[PDB]
């Protein structure tokens, strides 16, 4: 039982960021900013 | 990416490249030339530059030639139709018999496999050969070395191991031909075919054959061995097999790394040897393992340079190395066969803790008693050959007997000797040499101890002497 | 399970993003990187590869930075960003440590997680002073009665474990490391010795097992396993030592004690020799750099004794050498001969001929020796190695036989001091001179049975005293003698 | 904290998961039966999911009064 809970894991991993594989620079100015505001 | 040639020093290739260079240990492939040639990375020298080892003769290169990156290290053909089948460095097939159709491409220079995946107990591999099974055992996953010659059959040896693994087990085998003589490789292709191991006409063969030739640059003679290890890390990792790894030379293994290195402008170490050699060594011989998913047991002929065991090559060797195993052309004149010295072989399993204390008992009996009728043997010499000692002939007799039980036909010796091969389990080979050591077999007569498998066929053979 | 990975693993996640000082490397080969940039980066500091990988600046030059890289340099490439850490090369110290297997840089590599520790100690910190030392007086126990009674080593102390390749020195360092359970489960908390096992240019399996038996005995949860093996690149190799070096340290200085096993280290200097020759370096004997004495040196002159002013602590180093063809007299094995408190020679010629462990007692020396035995293994080793001289010499000579017999020992065996005392005390008194030498060891076994099995309580008041007192003399006198007469 | 909100979508698709045991593989299979097939081979050699019965097995003995 627990090895193949080990293994769903894996495969849930990879998956998961097989997700953000199929898958906006709001955040990129906002660090812009704070980098500027650490001088 | 595509380059091009723009150094080509003997074997050495210097490539630049424009937009994306490829990392070290990568195949590049030269265009125009009307065979192969294939590069491999090994350096980056800066400004765009490569520096790589050619895998063919570099003749007819022209500064300005354009080569191509592969994006892989060196990927062969591996499966299961790469068996009875000859191929080189790069994957090509050698045999003349058409290309190999296989499914997959594995990488060479992959990595040993990782902790967490060494399984942790040692294990004997029966071998069904008596011998060696008794005396100095194969651990499972481990490195033998054959200190065997020419006149000594070791390539009848090598084929019997290969049918007994495929036999006993369901393990495929390769063979790797680091720095083999040419007229040498046709020979045991040849004699593979004719014993079976090799079907040219079905797909029942239980060997793969990888040869680098000594007529091939130093960068051949060196990746061969890692080609020989990926096409039998396939079957371990992807079959659970126990795979039979052969190294027809290990020292000429070790030599090509050590002309690759100086070609490389590297400065030589103790002797003349690459400054590398043990981690040239270690990075192929930590492959062989036996993993969760199945075993690679190598075999691997080993020479000694002018000698001397404490030579850095046999020496960085020996540290790998977990049995060995010792042809002599002594026991061969004797009439044994295989003509294993029973003394001078070793092996690092034979403790109690690994093999149990009844094996390890039976071996060590059986080893002192080699031992004490070689010492009756020398004091006989007296050329007055009495019997003041009772026990001094009694165990004569007893290791003569035993010393001739250590021999039997093998399988692929079955078309040039009637004798049947006779493959004996372990338990089997324990319980008879128990038995001859306990003194029971003295009525016996000593040939029917003569080629024979267990002591049943031994005991048959006695009764038929009449 | 599912929210195992949202756990903090996004959250607190490190997603930071910081203005950080970079390099460009320029080429890479031979395991060097030569890395353009890098302005301010220190001497000997860890540098952090794109790929993940990890090196060491080792050459600040005008025009640019060697870095010594920590892994296969096939995963670099001419123009990858190398990134500062800021912090000299250091490894996690700490006691989250015990029970896990490492590589050279303190990643587990056991499959248990990440390490819990809080400390970070660097590899190539000095050697402590004259001043913070003191001499050796503890006795660090192996239970290996040839070495505990001959060639005994104390807390603090460097003992070299020399000899040729299959002699057994991996097995007297693992029985040492076995050894400590009696003490660490006790009560006494100055008796707990901490194990550290570098293993450098092994095969990984070995190592494997190494864990296994180590793990099967339950030697492993007070035990560091360091692992650079003959796959892992030469600067790895390298650097092992000095990691587990820094997690004894630890130990050391905090007033508890560690002791630590490299094994072994011709293999480091093999490395350490690949490393200079690929950096051009001239070589000197054996083609081996001008500086491999103090590579080997730096290293064993940390294991140390401190005063009670420091903490009171220790760490013990058994070094391992593998000399070829017995050959002593090599550049490697001479140097650390050099450097060591003394050796313990195993021996091929009595490794062959059953007596194991093969140890050249003629040969074997402890520089340190009394100062760190206890009072009852004194009264009895001293005559004992007295009548082996004796034995040597004339090679009374069934009595040398006798005793020689008497210190065979089998594998992952160790014994306690008052049992060693005991078997040593009936062999020594002549209590066996008349039995045929090759019964001893089946009486030896049978013996210390019963004294295990009945008469606890001598042995306790043994343990309790640390010395064999009249009483208890005439007390195992009389145990001795009624066993041989049951014997 | 755009990746967080980023993740844990993909974290739900994942979750998504009752109707496919493994998520939606139809491979790592192939290797799975391997690795548990050694993992029952050695961990025993029986219906390891039953209750064991038990054959038993007593000792032999010989003529020790005074032949
Ligand atoms: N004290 C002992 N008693 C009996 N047998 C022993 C003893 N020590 C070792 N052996 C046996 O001899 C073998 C030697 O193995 P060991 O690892 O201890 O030697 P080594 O010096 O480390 O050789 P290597 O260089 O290969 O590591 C052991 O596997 C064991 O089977
Ligand atoms: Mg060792």
């Amino acid at each position: 039982q627990n090895m193949m809970r080990r293994k769903e894991q894996e495969h849930m991993i990879n998956w998961v960021e097989k997700h953000v594989v199929q898958s906006t620079i709001a955040k990129c100015i906002a660090d812009l900013k704070l980098l500027a505001k650490k001088a | 990416a595509t380059g091009r040639i723009v150094a080509v020093i003997g074997a050495v290739v210097d490539v630049q490249f424009d937009e994306g260079l490829p990392p070290i240990l990568n195949a590049l492939e030269v265009q125009g030339r009307e065979t192969r040639l294939v590069l491999e990375v090994a350096q980056h020298l800066g400004e765009s530059t490569v520096r790589t080892i050619a895998m063919d003769g570099t003749e007819g290169l022209v500064r300005g030639q354009k080569v191509l990156d592969s994006g892989a290290p060196i990927k062969i053909p591996v499966g299961p139709e790469t068996l009875g089948r000859i191929m080189n460095v790069i994957g090509e097939p050698i045999d003349e018999r058409g290309p190999i159709k296989t499914k997959q491409f594995a990488p060479i220079h992959a990595e040993a496999p990782e902790f967490m995946e060494m399984s942790v107990e040692q294990e004997i591999l029966v071998t069904g050969i008596k011998v060696v099974d008794l005396l100095a055992p194969y651990a499972k996953g481990g490195k033998i070395g054959l200190f065997g010659g020419a006149g000594v059959g070791k390539t009848v040896l090598i084929m019997e191991l290969i049918n007994n693994v495929a036999k006993a087990h369901g393990g495929y085998s390769v063979f790797a031909g680091v720095g083999e003589r040419t007229r040498e490789g046709n020979d045991l292709y040849h004699e593979m075919i004719e014993s079976g191991v090799i079907n040219l006409k079905d797909a029942t063969s239980k060997v793969a054959l990888v040869y680098g030739q000594m007529n091939e640059p130093p960068g051949a003679r060196a990746r061969v061995a890692l080609t020989g290890l990926t096409v039998a890390e396939y079957f371990r990792d992807q079959e659970g097999q126990d795979v039979l790894l052969f190294i027809d030379n290990i020292f000429r293994f070790t030599q090509a790394g050590s002309e690759v290195s100086a070609l490389l402008g590297r400065i030589p170490s103790a002797v003349g040897y690459q400054p590398t050699l043990a981690t040239d060594m270690g990075t192929m011989q930590e492959r062989i393992t036996t993993t969760k998913k199945g075993s690679i047991t190598s075999v691997q002929a080993i020479y000694v340079p002018a000698d001397d065991l404490t030579d850095p090559a046999p020496a960085t060797t020996f540290a790998h190395l977990d049995a060995t195993t010792v042809l002599s052309r002594a026991i061969a004149e004797l009439g044994i066969y295989p003509a294993v010295d029973p003394l001078d072989s070793t092996s690092r399993i034979m403790d109690p803790n690994i093999v149990g204390s009844e094996h390890y008992d039976v071996a060590r009996g059986v080893q002192k008693i080699l031992q004490d009728y070689k010492s009756l043997q020398d004091i006989i010499a007296i050329l007055g050959m009495d019997e003041l000692s009772e026990e001094d002939k009694l165990t004569v007799s007893r290791a003569r007997k035993i010393q001739r039980f250590l021999s039997q036909p093998f399988q692929v010796a079955e078309v040039f000797t009637g004798h049947m091969g006779k493959l004996v389990p372990l338990k089997e080979t324990i319980k008879g040499f128990q038995q001859i050591l306990a003194g029971e077999y003295d009525h016996l007569p000593e040939q029917a101890f003569y080629m024979v498998g267990p002591i049943e066929e031994a005991v048959a053979k006695a009764d038929k002497l009449a | 399970e599912m929210s195992s990975i949202l756990e903090e693993r996004i959250l607190g996640a490190d997603t930071s993003v910081d203005l950080e000082e970079t390099g460009r490397v320029l080429s890479i080969g031979d395991g060097i990187a030569r890395v353009h940039g890098l302005r301010n980066v220190q001497a000997e500091e860890m540098v952090e590869f794109s790929s993940g990988l990890k090196g060491m600046s080792l050459n600040l030059e005008p025009d640019n930075v060697g870095v010594v890289v920590f892994g296969n340099d096939k995963l670099i490439k001419e123009g990858d960003i190398v990134k500062r850490t800021g912090a000299i090369v250091d490894v996690p110290v700490g006691e989250e440590l015990l029970g896990r297997v490492v590589d050279a840089l303190g990643n587990a590599i056991d499959g248990k997680g990440p390490i819990g520790s809080k400390t970070r100690r660097r590899v190539g910190l000095k050697a402590p002073g004259i001043i913070p030392r003191i001499s050796v007086r503890e006795p660090m126990q192996t239970g290996i009665k040839a070495v505990d009674s001959l060639v005994p080593i104390g807390r603090g102390q460097r003992e070299l474990i020399i000899g040729d390749r299959q002699t057994g020195k991996t097995s007297i360092a693992i029985d040492t490391i076995i050894n400590q359970k009696r003490f660490n489960d006790g009560s006494d908390e100055k008796k707990k010795l901490y194990c550290i096992y570098v293993a450098i240019g092994q095969k990984r399996s070995t190592v494997a097992q190494l864990v296994k038996r180590l793990t099967d005995a339950d030697a492993m949860k007070y035990t560091i396993v360091v692992s650079a093996t003959a796959s892992d690149a030469a600067p790895l190799q390298y650097l092992a030592p000095y990691s587990g070096c820094s997690m004894g340290e630890y130990f050391r200085d905090n007033g508890k004690h560690a002791l630590i096993i490299y094994d072994d280290l011709s293999k480091q200097a093999v490395a350490y020799r690949q490393m200079s020759l690929l950096l051009r370096r001239p070589p000197g004997r054996e083609a081996y750099p001008g500086d491999v004495f103090y590579l080997h040196s730096r290293l064993l002159e940390r294991a140390a004794k401190m005063n009670d002013a420091f903490g009171g602590g220790s760490l013990t180093a058994l070094p391992v050498i593998e000399t070829q063809a017995g050959d002593v007299s090599a550049y490697i094995p001479t140097n650390v001969i050099s450097i060591t408190d003394g050796q313990i020679f195993l021996e091929t010629e009595l490794f062959y001929k059953g007596i194991r462990p093969a140890i050249n007692v003629g040969l074997s020396v402890s520089r340190v020796g009394s100062a760190a035995q206890t009072r009852a293994m004194k009264q009895v080793a001293g005559t004992m190695k007295l009548e082996l001289a004796q034995y040597r010499e004339v090679a009374l000579l069934s009595r040398g036989v006798r005793l020689t017999e008497l210190l065979k020992q089998g594998q992952y065996s160790p014994m306690a001091i008052e049992e060693q005392v005991a078997v040593i005390y009936a062999g020594v008194r002549g209590y066996l001179d008349k039995l045929e030498p090759s019964k001893i060891t089946k009486f030896e076994n049978a013996f210390l049975s019963h004294v295990v099995s009945q008469h606890q309580a001598l042995l306790g008041t043994i343990r309790a005293d640390g010395k064999i007192s009249e009483q208890s003399d005439a007390k195992l006198k009389e145990i001795v003698t009624n066993f041989l007469a049951g014997f | 904290q755009k990746l967080f909100v980023d993740k844990i979508r993909e974290y739900k698709s994942k979750r998504q998961t009752s109707g496919g045991p493994v998520d939606a593989s139809s491979e790592y299979q192939q290797e799975l039966e391997r690795e548990l097939f050694k993992l029952k081979q050695m961990f025993g050699n029986a219906d390891m999911n039953t209750f064991p019965t038990f054959k038993f097995e007593d000792p032999k003995f010989e003529v020790i009064e005074k032949p």
